[PDB]
């Protein structure tokens, strides 16, 4: 199993720039991808990007695309989610999720087997 | 009787399209999944995957293989699968399978009257099985066969366990020199990709290492040539020579071990539990020999301390490997 | 060098039509594909291996590819897991090759594998800088 | 584990029919099988190896099996010539096994395969026997050259490693320990007592170099006579 | 060839627990699994659990699942069935068998090729 | 080429005992297996039994069986043939042939390329 | 990427000769082959020779075959072209290309991914 959580979340103001940290505990190896996902008050959860085990690749959504940036530290057991130039459209829930190693694309939340509850992020 | 039956089948056949499921546009095919297994034949850390054999039986249900008359389940020729509908059931990890071939293609039909399908097959895979080799050689691993079809979505199939946790026989058979079998575990899952969402079931094993082997060609050479170097510490100083052969050979098999015993793996970036043991093992001779040459550049200046190097070294150096064994061993068992 | 198509349990390909007449042909493919290396800033050195797409018999008058998505065409490259590697970035082209027989249609999918060195350090270079 | 019918020059496969209605089927088939191997008393050992016939998908309420002409079911043993092993007997054995899907009739050919131990003196034994035999040279050389003396202690307790490693890299990476490891585990006791006794006698060299000139005159007889004897009681025991 | 004898077996209170035994001598090698079965007075034989040869894989009935455990020790050609929470329904003749490498399924005594003569268990 | 020589044939009594060799010189490696036949008076040629160029894997026909042994002494280039418990139905000359590697079956004469003129036995 | 410069370019009389060079740098190992292309007032751009990365293979058109040598010193990333016995049909501005690995045939200048501006030639 694995258990996964957050940190980081606050007030920003618009343009502005938080770090979000996901620390990760237990069998991390079984699960090597990690994805963010947000989910705004009205909207449906939404993918914003996921990182490799080797943290060598990454992918994000197209919205989050040039203004965010995800990285790995296996050192530390831990990903980090930085996002600058932050818009109101951003403001939701962020979540960080584990997925397994053959449990098929990126973009979808069923995949995902363990989750963090969330952190708010408000702009 | 045998008229009347190759009638009832080939009108089983007649007009029957393979290119259609069972209830084509209708709900989706409930597949009954049953594994038997033969055995695990290998298992490699060097291109982390391993070879399994099994028997990968299917149940399901063809309305359009309905006999009313004849009482009794009907094995046909194996050759009859060609001309029916079969699922497109794949092994979504699996780098090369085959299915076995001799006498004939490995693979059973049995109809029955209520138009249910058993269809068996004799399958050897090679599937991939990344291996976190950080613990080696006490480490243990997860090994998966994950099945899925692979065209058909949720909406055209389904998959089940035939018999819940009972579906999977022979984890008691497999029989590896080298692993236990621990465990093993059955899993059923929908899986999403970008054409839609498939049916997966996922069949796992955890393999505990025996370390036997390693001991014999890996420790045992590490522990025996740590103690070998400690045994120049009885020699008298002055011979120099002497006491550099037991210094530089030492030394020189202790690299020899942590090469050769790097070799048997694949070129993973991190150090195992093994190559930590061995490179403290380096220290423990490269070290001693460094204590000689200390003694030798006192041994003439001030002769008394150079011998009371000796002495010392003739009790720290082996307590010290001592312990560190005793907490090495404790921390990896 | 070598390709094949997976055969179990069945030949490992779909066909999906649509109304449209739209066809949708999935095959699983294993390929072990020519990837010259320049090695000279080996074990330090990252390599650029490619995975060029054309049709064999059908010209531009025929035939056209184009990557579906763009951009996005291409997935997986976060799973791949290699010991000794790891994905630094990867490309998708379209071009258009001249041979004798004609014009065809190419893609040229790439990686860039940038080699991780913890081998190598305990294997030659802790060896050589010890045996210094 | 994989077999396949030879295809040359055309399938290796013959169908005889009789106006009896009698089929005679015939296929030259060659199969790898696997055979778990009882390394114990490697390489003074004998193995068990099986040809399992059984059918895929017809019960015993479709099919039978039978050993046709009984004990006389089975030729070409004699003509089986394996350099490492030899064929000591063979045995035919008929049954009925029940699965979960029914149950099928299976034929057992198995055979006992005697392992000759030629090659294993020669690459083992005798490497091994000889590398002990020079450690206990040393004993025969004045004490004072203190290096000679550890240049035989050193090169023969390596040589008894790397035996030790080489003799374990042919096998499988079985846990237990092969009759051959013990041979090869104790030639090592011998070969680092023989440098542990030149330690203790450098030891004495000067403080009471009497006794240290009658640990050589003891060991010079004491360690070929044990090693002699270890030989007469292992081989005994392993044959 | 192999021999097998068993032992442990007596009389006990219900809810108590018992350990029974089984040593084997000769090809124990050709004959890896071992097997437990009971026979009650009346009904037939029914299969108990079994162990593998490297002793790492089990399995067990449903109705003897949870309150029994079946142990090996290569080291004295030995298998171990301790029982615990005892019921009346256990009480049976408890029988050793070893079966063939390639000999079937294991709830079928037919595979088995050699038992031992059984201790009696009354609860 | 390969030549054969046999001996030890004479006279004896009913339930008595006899041993014939065969001493072989030449290319014996091209023709490993070695048989034994027997030609009664009136008879035709008959199969007593063979043995390996190992020498670990024998055969012999069901009259002659239990009451015969063959034994092969490389060492010496030589076949042995001991007959005990003798008959007056095993009197015949005995003779002695050795097979080529692929010659097929072992019970015709035909298949042996080299022979030995024989040794009379009578009982 | 790679970037490609010419020199040598010239007034030269008919029957004379002119050696042209193309300096490279960045990414050469990724386009092997090394191509001239000519280019007249009015005709179309015409295939004159290329080498290979070993240098040891070359190949010429027709027109200029026996009268040009193309030769590579990797040493100093630079290919030339040795002129000699001009016509003042050869007049033209001589190119030079590199092609990729796998961009199929030479005389084609569409597979060719990088040019330099080329160096004029008169006779
Ligand atoms: C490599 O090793 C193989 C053996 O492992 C060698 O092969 C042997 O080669 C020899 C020749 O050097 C062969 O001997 C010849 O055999 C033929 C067989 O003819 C067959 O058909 C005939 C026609 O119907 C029939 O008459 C024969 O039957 C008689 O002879 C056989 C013995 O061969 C006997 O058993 C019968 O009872 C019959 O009496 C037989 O079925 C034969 O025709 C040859 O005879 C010629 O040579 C002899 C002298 O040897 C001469 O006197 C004759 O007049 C005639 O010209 C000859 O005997 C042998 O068959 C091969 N065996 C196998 C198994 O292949 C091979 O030669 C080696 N290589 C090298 C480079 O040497
Ligand atoms: C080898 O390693 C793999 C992982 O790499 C392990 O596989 C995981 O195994 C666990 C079980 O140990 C699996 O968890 C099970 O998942 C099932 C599917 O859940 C998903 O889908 C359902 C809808 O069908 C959703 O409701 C759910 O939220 C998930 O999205 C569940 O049905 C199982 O639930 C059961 O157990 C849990 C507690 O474990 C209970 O809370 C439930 O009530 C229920 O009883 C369970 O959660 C996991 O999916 C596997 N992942 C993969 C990718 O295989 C192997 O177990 C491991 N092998 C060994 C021997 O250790
Ligand atoms: C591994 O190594 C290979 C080479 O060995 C690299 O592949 C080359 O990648 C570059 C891009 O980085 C390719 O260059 C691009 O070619 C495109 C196609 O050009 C042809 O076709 C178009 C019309 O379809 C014509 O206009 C053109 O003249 C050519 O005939 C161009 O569309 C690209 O231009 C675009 O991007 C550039 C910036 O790169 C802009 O300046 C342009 O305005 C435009 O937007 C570009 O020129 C090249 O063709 C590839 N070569 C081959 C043989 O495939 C891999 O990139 C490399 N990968 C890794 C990871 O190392
Ligand atoms: C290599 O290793 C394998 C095991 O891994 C050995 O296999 C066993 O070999 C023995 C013979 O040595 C086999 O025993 C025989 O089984 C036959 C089948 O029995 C079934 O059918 C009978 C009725 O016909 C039932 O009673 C029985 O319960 C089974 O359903 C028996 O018919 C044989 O009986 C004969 O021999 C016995 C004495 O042994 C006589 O008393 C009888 O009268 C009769 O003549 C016999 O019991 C056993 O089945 C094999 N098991 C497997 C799993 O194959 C190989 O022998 C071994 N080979 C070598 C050379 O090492
Ligand atoms: C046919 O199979 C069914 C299982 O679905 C089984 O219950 C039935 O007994 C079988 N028929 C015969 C003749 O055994």
């Amino acid at each position: 199993q694995v258990q996964l959580q957050e940190s980081g979340g606050g007030l920003v103001q618009a343009g502005g720039s938080l770090r979000l940290s996901c620390a990760a505990s237990g069998h991390t190896f079984n699960y090597p991808i990690m994805g963010w996902f947000r989910q705004a008050p009205g909207k449906e959860r939404e993918f914003v990007g996921a990182i490799s085990w080797s943290g060598g690749s990454t992918s994000y959504a197209d919205s989050v695309k040039d203004r965010f940036t995800i990285s790995r530290d296996n050192a530390k057991n831990t990903v980090y989610l930085e996002m600058n130039n932050l818009k109101p459209e951003d403001t939701a829930v962020y979540y960080c999720a584990a997925k397994g190693r053959y449990s098929g694309g990126l973009y979808y939340p069923t995949n995902y087997d363990y989750w963090g509850q969330g952190t708010q992020v408000t702009v | 009787n045998m008229s009347f039956v190759k009638e009832t089948v080939d009108k089983l056949l007649k007009g029957y399209d393979i290119r259609l499921r069972p209830d084509f546009g209708g709900p989706p095919v409930c597949v009954g999944m049953n594994i038997d297994i033969a055995s695990i034949d290998m298992v490699s850390e060097v291109n982390m995957d391993y070879t399994l054999t099994m028997y990968f039986q299917q149940y399901w249900r063809d309305k359009r293989l309905a006999y009313s008359g004849i009482p009794l389940n009907l094995t046909l020729d194996n050759r009859v699968a060609d001309q029916l509908w079969v699922p497109d059931t794949y092994f979504l990890n699996d780098k090369k399978s085959f299915v076995h071939g001799v006498t004939v293609k490995n693979r059973m039909i049995r109809l029955h009257p209520d138009g249910t399908v058993l269809y068996g097959l004799r399958i050897t895979t090679t599937a991939a099985c990344m291996m976190d080799l950080r613990r080696y050689p006490l480490d243990e691993q997860n090994c998966t066969l994950e099945i899925e079809s692979y065209g058909y979505t949720t909406d055209d199939i389904e998959f089940y366990w035939r018999g819940g946790d009972k579906a999977v026989t022979g984890v008691e058979r497999i029989e590896l020199p080298q692993f236990s079998i621990v465990e093993h575990r059955l899993v059923s899952r929908n899986v999403v990709f970008a054409t839609g969402a498939y049916p997966r079931l996922s069949l796992s094993f955890r393999l505990k290492r025996n370390i036997g082997y390693f001991v014999i060609q890996t420790y045992l050479p590490c522990i025996m040539t740590v103690i070998l170097s400690q045994v120049s510490f009885w020699l008298n100083r002055e011979s120099v020579p002497a006491r550099t052969v037991f210094g530089v050979t030492t030394v020189l098999t202790m690299t020899t071990l942590s090469i050769s015993a790097r070799n048997s793996l694949p070129k993973v970036a991190y150090a195992t539990a093994m190559d930590w043991f061995i490179a403290v093992c380096y220290a423990f001779v490269f070290s001693a020999l460094i204590e000689f040459a200390t003694v030798n550049y006192f041994t003439k200046s001030q002769p008394a301390r150079a011998a009371k190097i000796d002495k010392m070294s003739r009790i720290v150096f082996p307590i010290l490997f001592g312990t560190f064994n005793l907490v090495y061993w404790a921390t990896y068992l």
